[PDB]
């Protein structure tokens, strides 16, 4: 499970990373 | 981080504006004063002038 590991979990943190970016650019605004 | 410290700073120097801004008009206040002092020095000049006795 080498390579289903590894190119899926590259998109699972393509996810997970625009996630935490669009949570941390809210607030953000809200200040604003 | 950088951007909200951006922001932070922004404010610093708006409120440093208005500050500024309340400052130039209290003494532009006072400027009027003096000159509407002046002008009514001149016109009183000008009334001792309307006498001939006093204006020889």
């Amino acid at each position: 499970r080498k390579n289903r590991r590894l190119k899926q979990a590259k998109e699972e943190a393509q996810a997970e990373i625009e996630q935490y970016r669009l949570q941390r650019e809210k607030e953000f605004k809200a200040k604003e | 981080e950088k951007k909200e410290k951006q922001i932070e700073q922004q404010k610093k120097i708006q409120m440093s504006n208005l500050m500024n801004q309340a400052r130039l008009k209290v003494l532009r206040a006072r400027d009027d004063l003096i000159t509407d002092l002046l002008n009514e020095a001149k016109q009183r000049l000008s009334k001792v002038v309307k006498d001939t006795t006093r204006y020889q």
